[PDB]
C-alpha cells in the first residue's frame, strides 16, 4: 500500500489500540486519585477567589450600557439579563420552611449552621424578597441596575469599622452588619438611589456564610438595586460602584474586584 | 558547457620552428611588432583569467528565509498581522497579543536565517589562487630587443624569454634553450625537473620537451619560445575555468535536512487546515478560526531545530579543528561519514613527497631501512665493515648540502640543495652514522668527476682520514650495471674478493627484486688507489683519465623511492574495513603507481591485473579472461580513449583500482564515474592537479603541510598536520554525528504532540485553552535548546567503524520509525501528563474536570465576571485567567520533566542507559539549566506580564512525574525487545 | 477560625517566588559545576 503489508497494517492497528487503551486507562486511574484527594463541599484551594468580584445584572458590551430612551428596542437587551437575575427571586421559587427561613428584615449578624458537613441535611438559607428591591419592564429612562457580591464558600464579609475617616462619612452607618456600596464618578452629573434590605445601602451580613453548592441548593445571595436618576443625557458617564470592607480589595488589573465599571448613556 | 574542458588537449608541437611562426605571423629571432602586438591583444584580449560570476550573499541569505518552516512561520507571522489588522477595525483592542507575537515569529524566521545561511557557507576562490600563477610580467623580444612588460601584455605570436627561477607566463612552443629544466608538478603532481628543448620528443604535447606551460616554473637554465595560448587558452587556464565553473550542488547532510522539512511542513499543513475547516463546520468565527491556525503553526513547526542541527554540526568541527583538522564548509562534517569511495592522489598525499633510500645491497643481502618520517621501524645493520665503506661512498660521492639554520627540524624534514636521490643518501648517512658534514671535513676531496649524461656515473677522489694511510681514496657511484662493468672485486663482510659469475648473478637478482618494487636503484663502488703510484702531491686531472676506472671494487646497491607516510596503510586498511572503497588517481607513472599501492594496501597481497596474470602464466593478454583480475591498472593515455561507460564497467568490475598519468580533468572524470554510480565520494590530494576532482567530491580533503594554494581552496577540509590517520577519525566523527542528529531530532520532534494536542482539544472539547502559543516558544527555544544540543556529545552505542557505509537511498536521517516513536508514542504521553497537570490546576481551584466541557463560550466571555465553578463560587474575568495562565505554566513545566525521561531514553537507540551509563556532562548540564530556566520563568517577578507564566505551587511540579517515569520505563522495555531479538518486529518498527 | 478564618483566602507567593529562585539559582550553579568538570 503506502508503507507497510496488510498483514503488517494489522499488527501496527493492534498495537495502537492496546497503547491508547492502556493510555487512556492510567490517564483516567489518576484523574480517579485526584477526585479522591478531594472534598465534596468545599475547593482545596480559595485564595484565587479571596477578594470577592462584584458583578451586575445588565450584560455590558464592554463595561458600558448605551441606549436610547425615545426607543423601544434600545434597552430591551438589557432587560432580558436584569429579568434573568430577578426570575430566580421569585416569590414561587421559595416555598415552605423547606429549605427556606424567615431572616430578619432588618441587616442582622452572620448565621452558622455547624460545619462544612453532610452531618445535616441542605443547609437552610436565608429568603430574599425582589419586593426590597423598591422602583425595580425595568427603568425605561434612568437606570436601575442591580449589584451582586460573588458567592464564596465560608467567607465572611466583614464591614469597615467607624474608628476614623470614612467616604460616606459616618451616614447611616449600620457599622455592626452592613456591607455598604457607594457609587461614584468631580463629574458630579447624575442622582444616586440605592435601594435593598431593610433599606440599607448594603449586602445583610445574615446571608453568611456560603455553605457552598453542594450544602446549599437553592440558595439566594443579598442583592443591592442602584438607581441613576441623572437629569443628564447624551454623554458617557464612567460610574464606579464600590463596595467597602476588611475582607474587600481591589486590582488595577482586575477592574471587578469589589467593585463596578458602568458607562451609561442615555443618548436620546 | 564545461564538457568541452572535461577533454584532452590539442597542440602544435610536431610543426617545425618556421611552421610555427606562419601559424602566429611571428619572428623567431626579432619577435613580433609593437604595433603587432598591440593589434593581437584587441584581436586575442587580455592574457588573464576572469573569475566565475558569483551570487551575491543578499540572494544567499533570502533563499533560506523560504525553506518550509520558514514559510510556515512566515504564513503565522502574517497571520498574527490580519486578526491585529481584523481587530483595531472592529472592537478596539488595547491588547499587543497578536501584534507582538508577530514580530516575535518574524524574528524568530530572520534567526533561524542566519543559522541554515551560516551552515551553507561556500568558501571559494579556486580562480584566485590560479591568477596568481601568471607573474606580474615577462620578459618577450620585441623589434629585435627584449624588455619586460605587463604579463597581460602578452599575447600569442611573440618571443618570450624565461630563466631558473621564474614562472612560465603562458604556454610556449620552445624555439631554444641552454640547459632548461621545468616543474611540471602542476600538471602531474611530481615536482622532478623536466628538461625543455625545441626537439619534438612525444606525440602527447602534455609529455614533449618543447613544450612550456602556463602554471608551471623554470627551475634552472635558459629556453626561449613562442606563445601559442594564452589566459584562458592556456592548458591549466582552463582547468582553472573547469575547477571553478564546477556545480558546487546538495550535500548528503542538506538533502537529508530538507526531505523531513517535507515530512514535517506536511503534516503541518495537513492538521493546519484540516482543523481550520473542522473548526468553521463547528460554527468558529474567522477571527477565531485563524488564531486557532496560528497556534496549529506554532505547535507543528519545531522553531529551534534548524538551529540544533547547526550547532551540533559546529561542536563536531570543534573537536576536528583540536585534531588539526580544519573544516570549511560545516556540512563536510558528516560527509566523510556517509563516504563509500575515495579517491586518492599519490604524491604528497598517501605519499611524503620526498626520495628517500628503501633499501641496500651489501653482503649479499638485502637490507631495507626505515622510510617513515618519524622513523617507527627498526635498524637494518651496523656491524658489517662493507656497510661504512658503502656508507662513505654515500657521503662523500655526494653534492648535495643541509640548507643553513635548519638544525632544529629532523633530518629527513629539513631542506636539501640537491638533486632527489642525493638528498636521499645524504639524509640516509646524516641518520644512521652522524654528521655528514664532518665525514666530508675527515675526507677532503681533491677532485672529481660530477655525473655525466654520457659516463653515467659520479667519481670522487679523497684524502683517506685514516692517519696510518693518508692516501687517496676513489669513490663512484651510478647506474648499477655501468657500475658492475667497472668491478673486479666485492667487499664482502669487510675483505674483497673476486668478482665471479655467482655474485654477479645474485647482483642481478637483488637489482631486479628492487626495480620491481618500484624503486630507483643505484650502483656503489670505490677503489684504493695504489700508494707508490700515487704520492701525497699527485695532480688528478678529471678532464683526461689521469686515473684508473676499471678493475675497482663493488661495494654495494642502494635504492629509493618517495615512500608513504607512516600512518597511510593502516589508514587505508581501516577505510576498507568500514567498507569504502580506495581508488588510488595519480599523475605519476604506473610502475610507481602501482608499488605504492600495494605498499599502502590499495592492491592486498595476491591480486592480480591481467597483465600480471599473462607474465604469470605466459600467454598473451587477450588469451587471459579479465573476471580473473579484480585489480586493475589503467594509464591515462588508454583512458582518453575510452567512453564512460566503459569507464563504468572498469569501476563495477574491480574491486583494486589504479588510475595513473591522468590529467588534471580525468581525475574529474573518475570521480563523476564514481558518483554516477550512486556513491558518496571523498577525494584527498594536495596538487593544483587535485582541484578539479576536489570541488566535484562530495567532499575533498587537502594535505594542509604539503599542499598547494590551489588544492586547499578547493577542498571543503584540510588535514593541517598532513595526518591522514584524520580521515579514519572523519569518517568516525561522521557516522556518530549522523546518529546523534536523530536522537536529537527525536527529542525535539516529540515534544511537538504535547503542544498540538491541546489546540485540538481546546476545538473538540470546548474546554479552557490548556498552552497558549507563548508557551510553545519557552519550550522549542528555551528549554529543549540546550538538551536538544547535548545529545551531539554521545558516544557511539557499537563499534560503528564495523559496519557498511550508509546507503543515501534507504537509509534516511528522518523515516518513519522516527515519527512513530517521537508523534505516536512518546509524544502522546507527554500529552498526558500535560493534561493531568491542567486538570489538576483546576479542580484544586474549584473547577473539576466533568463541568469543564463546554465552558469556553462562557469562560473567554469578557463580559462575564462571575463564572459558577463547580463549588457554587463566582468568578471574576481576571481571576480565573490566572488560573488558566497558571494552567499554561504547570503544562509547560509538565513538559519539561516529560523531556528529563525523554532526553535519557534519546540518549541511546538500542543499548540500555545501565549499559551506556551518564557519562555525558553537557547532557546532565542540560537537565539542570532546562529545570533552573523552567522555575526562573515561573517564579521571576514580572514574568506574568511579559510572558504570563505564573508561580507554581511546589505540588505542581510532581504532576507529570509518573509520566515520565512511564516513559523511561517503556522505552527500556521496548530497546529490552530489540535486543532480545535482532529479528525485526520493534526493530523494523521503531528501531530510529 | 469561626468568623476570623481570613488566613483560608490567602497564600504566601512571596516566600514560594524567594524560594523558587532560591532553587533556580542553585540548580544553575551545580550545572555549572558538573558542565566545568572538564570544560
Ligand atoms: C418570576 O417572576 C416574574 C415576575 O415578572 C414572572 O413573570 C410573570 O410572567 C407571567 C407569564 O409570562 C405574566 O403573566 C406575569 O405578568 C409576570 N409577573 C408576575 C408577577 O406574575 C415569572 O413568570 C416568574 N418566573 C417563575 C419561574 O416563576
Ligand atoms: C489526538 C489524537 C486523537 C491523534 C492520534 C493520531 C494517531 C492516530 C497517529 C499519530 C502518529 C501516527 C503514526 C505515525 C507513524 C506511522 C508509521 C508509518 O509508516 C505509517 C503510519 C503511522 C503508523 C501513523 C499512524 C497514525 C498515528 C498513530
Ligand atoms: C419609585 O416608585 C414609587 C412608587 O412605588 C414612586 O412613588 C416614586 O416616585 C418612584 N421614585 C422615583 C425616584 O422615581
Ligand atoms: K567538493
Ligand atoms: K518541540
Ligand atoms: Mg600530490
Ligand atoms: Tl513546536
Amino acid at each position: 500500500f503506502l508503507g507497510r503489508t496488510g498483514s503488517s497494517w494489522f499488527k501496527i492497528f493492534l498495537f495502537y489500540l492496546i497503547f491508547y487503551g492502556c493510555l487512556a486507562g492510567i490517564f483516567i486511574g489518576t484523574i480517579q486519585v485526584l477526585l479522591l484527594t478531594l472534598s465534596d463541599f468545599e475547593p482545596k484551594y480559595q485564595d484565587r477567589v479571596a477578594p470577592p468580584g462584584l458583578s451586575h445584572a445588565p450584560y455590558a458590551i464592554k463595561t458600558e450600557i448605551s441606549f436610547s430612551i425615545s426607543n423601544p428596542k434600545s434597552y430591551e437587551s438589557f432587560v432580558k439579563s436584569m429579568h434573568k437575575l430577578m426570575d430566580l427571586y421569585n416569590e414561587s421559587s421559595q416555598a415552605g420552611n423547606s429549605p427556606f427561613e424567615d431572616c430578619s428584615d432588618t441587616p442582622a449578624d452572620y448565621i452558622k449552621r455547624g460545619d462544612l458537613d453532610d452531618s445535616q441535611g441542605q443547609k437552610k438559607a436565608c429568603r430574599f424578597s425582589r419586593m426590597w428591591l423598591k422602583n425595580c419592564g425595568y427603568a425605561e429612562g434612568k437606570p436601575c441596575v442591580v449589584a451582586k457580591l460573588n458567592r464564596i464558600i465560608g467567607f465572611y464579609p466583614k464591614p469597615l469599622k467607624n474608628t476614623t475617616d470614612l467616604p460616606e462619612e459616618l451616614q447611616a452607618n449600620y457599622n455592626q452588619y452592613v456591607l455598604p456600596l457607594r457609587c461614584a464618578a468631580r463629574e458630579k452629573i447624575g442622582s444616586i438611589e440605592y435601594f435593598g434590605l431593610g433599606g440599607y445601602a448594603g449586602f445583610p451580613l445574615q446571608y453568611y456564610p456560603y455553605y457552598g453548592k453542594r450544602l446549599q441548593k437553592k440558595y439566594l445571595q443579598p442583592l443591592l438595586a442602584i438607581q441613576f436618576t441623572n437629569l443628564t443625557q447624551n454623554m458617557e458617564l464612567r460610574i464606579e460602584c464600590k463596595v467597602y470592607g476588611e475582607n474587600i480589595d481591589y486590582s488595577e488589573k482586575d477592574r471587578f474586584r469589589g467593585r463596578f465599571e458602568v458607562k451609561i448613556e442615555v443618548k436620546s | 558547457l564545461d564538457e568541452l574542458k572535461k577533454e584532452v588537449s590539442m597542440d602544435d608541437h610536431k610543426l617545425s620552428l618556421d611552421e610555427l611562426h606562419n601559424k602566429y605571423g611571428t619572428d623567431l629571432t626579432r619577435g613580433l611588432t609593437n604595433a603587432r602586438a598591440k593589434e593581437i591583444l584587441a584581436r586575442d584580449g587580455p592574457n588573464s583569467l576572469t573569475p566565475p560570476p558569483t551570487t551575491p550573499e543578499w540572494i544567499k541569505f533570502c533563499r533560506q528565509l523560504f525553506g518550509g518552516f520558514s514559510i510556515l512561520l512566515w504564513i503565522g507571522a502574517i497571520l498574527c498581522f490580519l486578526a491585529y489588522g481584523i481587530q483595531a477595525a472592529t472592537e478596539d483592542e488595547p491588547a499587543n497579543d497578536n501584534l507582538y507575537l508577530g514580530v516575535v515569529l518574524s524574528t524568530v524566521v530572520i534567526v533561524t536565517g542566519c543559522f541554515s545561511y551560516y551552515q551553507e557557507a561556500k568558501s571559494s576562490r579556486i580562480m584566485d589562487s590560479f591568477k596568481n600563477m601568471v607573474p606580474q610580467q615577462a620578459l618577450v623580444i620585441r623589434d629585435g630587443e627584449k624588455s619586460t612588460i605587463n604579463a597581460e601584455f602578452v599575447v600569442a605570436g611573440d618571443l618570450v624569454e624565461v630563466k631558473g627561477g621564474d614562472r612560465i607566463p603562458a604556454d610556449l612552443r620552445i624555439i631554444s634553450a641552454h640547459g632548461c629544466k621545468v616543474d611540471n608538478s602542476s600538471l602531474t603532481g611530481e615536482s622532478e625537473p623536466q628538461t625543455r628543448s625545441p626537439e619534438f620528443s612525444s606525440e602527447n604535447p602534455l609529455e614533449t620537451r618543447n613544450i612550456a606551460f602556463f602554471s608551471t616554473n623554470c627551475v634552472e637554465g635558459t629556453a626561449r619560445g613562442v606563445v601559442v595560448y594564452t589566459g584562458d587558452r592556456t592548458v591549466m587556464g582552463r582547468i582553472a575555468t573547469l575547477a571553478s565553473g564546477l556545480e558546487v550542488g546538495r550535500t548528503p547532510i542538506a538533502i537529508e535536512i530538507e526531505h523531513f522539512i517535507h515530512i514535517i511542513t506536511g503534516v503541518a499543513v495537513f492538521l493546519g487546515v484540516s482543523f481550520f475547516i473542522l473548526s468553521l463546520i463547528l460554527g468558529y468565527s474567522w477571527l477565531e478560526a485563524v488564531i486557532f491556525l496560528i497556534g496549529i503553526i506554532v505547535a507543528n513547526v519545531p522553531e529551534g531545530l534548524l538551529a540544533t542541527v547547526t550547532v551540533c554540526l559546529t561542536l563536531t568541527a570543534k573537536r576536528m579543528a583540536r585534531k588539526n583538522c580544519l573544516v570549511k564548509n560545516l556540512e563536510a562534517v558528516e560527509t566523510l561519514g556517509s563516504t563509500s569511495t575515495i579517491c586518492s592522489d599519490k604524491t604528497g598525499t598517501l605519499t611524503q613527497n620526498r626520495m628517500t633510500v628503501a633499501h641496500m645491497w651489501f653482503d649479499n643481502q638485502i637490507h631495507e631501512a626505515d622510510t617513515t618520517e618519524n622513523q617507527s621501524g627498526a635498524a637494518f645493520d651496523k656491524t658489517s665493515a662493507t656497510w661504512s665503506a658503502l656508507s662513505r661512498i654515500a657521503a662523500l660521492c655526494n653534492r648535495a648540502v643541509f640548507q643553513a639554520g635548519q638544525d632544529n627540524v629532523p633530518i629527513l624534514k629539513r631542506s636539501v640543495a640537491g638533486d632527489a636521490s642525493e638528498s636521499a643518501l645524504l639524509k640516509c648517512i646524516e641518520l644512521c652514522c652522524g654528521s655528514v658534514q664532518g665525514m666530508r671535513d675527515r675526507n677532503p676531496k681533491i677532485v672529481e668527476i660530477p655525473f655525466n649524461s654520457t659516463n653515467k656515473y659520479q667519481l670522487s677522489i679523497h684524502e683517506n682520514e685514516k692517519s696510518s694511510e693518508s692516501r687517496y681514496l676513489l669513490v663512484m657511484k651510478g647506474a648499477p650495471e655501468r657500475i658492475l662493468d667497472r668491478c673486479s672485486t666485492i667487499l664482502l663482510n669487510g675483505a674483497e674478493e673476486p668478482l665471479k659469475e655467482d655474485m654477479k648473478e645474485a647482483f642481478q637478482n637483488a637489482y631486479l627484486e628492487l626495480g620491481g618494487l618500484g624503486e630507483r636503484v643505484l650502483g656503489f663502488c670505490h677503489f684504493a688507489l695504489p700508494e707508490d703510484k700515487y704520492n701525497e702531491g699527485y695532480p688528478f686531472d678529471a678532464d683526461e683519465p689521469n686515473f684508473p676506472t676499471t678493475d675497482l671494487c663493488f661495494v654495494g646497491l642502494m635504492a629509493m623511492i618517495d615512500p608513504p607516510r607512516a600512518a597511510v596503510p593502516d589508514a587505508v586498511g581501516k577505510c576498507r574495513s568500514a567498507g569504502i572503497k580506495v581508488i588510488m588517481v595519480t599523475g605519476d607513472h604506473p610502475i610507481t603507481a602501482k608499488a605504492i599501492a600495494k605498499g599502502v594496501g590499495i592492491i592486498s597481497e595476491g591480486n592480480e591485473t591481467i597483465e600480471d596474470i599473462a607474465a604469470r602464466l605466459n600467454i598473451p593478454i587477450g588469451q587471459v579472461n579479465p573476471r580473473d583480475a579484480k585489480a586493475c591498472v589503467v594509464h591515462g593515455s588508454d583512458l582518453k580513449d575510452l567512453s564512460t561507460e566503459v569507464l563504468d564497467d572498469i569501476l563495477h568490475y574491480h574491486t583494486e583500482i589504479v588510475f595513473a598519468r591522468t590529467s588534471p580533468q580525468q581525475k574529474l572524470i573518475i570521480v563523476e564515474g564514481c558518483q554516477r554510480q550512486g556513491a558518496i565520494v571523498a577525494v584527498t590530494g594536495d596538487g593544483v592537479n587535485d582541484s578539479p576532482a576536489l570541488k566535484k567530491a562530495d567532499i575533498g580533503v587537502a594535505m594542509g603541510i604539503s599542499g598547494s594554494d590551489v588544492s586547499k581552496q578547493a577542498a571543503d577540509m584540510i588535514l593541517l598536520d598532513d595526518n591522514f590517520a584524520s580521515i579514519v577519525t572523519g569518517v568516525e566523527e561522521g557516522r556518530l554525528i549522523f546518529d546523534n542528529l536523530k536522537k536529537s531530532i527525536a527529542y525535539t520532534l516529540t515534544s511537538n504532540i504535547p503542544e498540538i494536542t491541546p489546540f485540538l482539544v481546546f476545538i473538540i472539547g470546548n474546554v479552557p485553552l490548556p498552552l497558549g502559543t507563548v508557551t510553545i516558544l519557552c519550550i522549542d527555544l528555551g528549554t529543549d535548546m540546550v538538551p536538544a544540543i547535548s545529545l551531539a556529545y554521545e558516544q557511539a552505542e557499537s563499534d560503528i567503524m564495523k559496519r557498511q557505509p550508509r546507503n543515501p537511498k534507504t537509509d534516511k536521517l528522518v523515516n518513519e520509525r522516527l515519527i512513530s516513536m517521537a508523534y505516536g508514542q512518546i509524544g502522546m504521553i507527554q500529552a498526558l501528563g500535560g493534561f493531568f497537570s491542567y486538570f489538576v490546576i483546576l479542580a484544586e481551584n474549584g473547577f473539576l474536570p466533568m463541568d469543564l466541557i463546554g465552558k469556553r463560550v462562557r469562560w473567554d466571555d469578557r463580559w462575564i465576571s462571575d463564572v459558577e465553578d463547580s463549588f457554587g463560587q463566582q468568578w471574576t474575568y481576571e481571576q480565573r485567567k490566572i488560573v488558566e495562565f497558571t494552567c499554561h505554566t504547570s503544562f509547560f513545566i509538565s513538559i519539561v520533566v516529560v523531556q528529563w525521561a525523554d532526553l535519557i531514553i534519546c540518549k541511546t537507540r538500542r543499548n540500555s542507559i545501565f549499559q551506556q551509563g551518564m557519562k555525558n556532562k553537557i547532557l546532565i548540564f542540560g537537565l539542570f539549566e532546562e529545570t533552573a530556566l523552567a522555575a526562573f520563568l515561573s517564579y521571576c517577578p514580572g514574568t506574568d506580564v511579559a510572558l504570563r507564566m505564573y508561580p507554581l505551587k511546589p505540588s505542581w511540579w510532581f504532576c507529570a512525574f509518573p509520566y515520565s517515569l512511564i516513559i523511561f520505563l517503556y522505552d527500556e522495555m521496548r530497546r529490552f525487545i530489540i535486543r532480545r531479538s535482532p529479528g525485526g518486529w520493534v526493530e523494523q518498527e521503531t528501531y530510529y | 477560625e469561626g468568623p476570623d478564618n481570613d488566613e483560608r483566602f490567602t497564600y504566601d507567593y512571596y516566600r514560594l517566588r524567594v524560594v523558587g529562585l532560591i532553587v533556580a539559582a542553585v540548580l544553575c550553579v551545580i550545572g555549572i559545576i558538573i558542565l566545568l568538570a572538564g570544560k
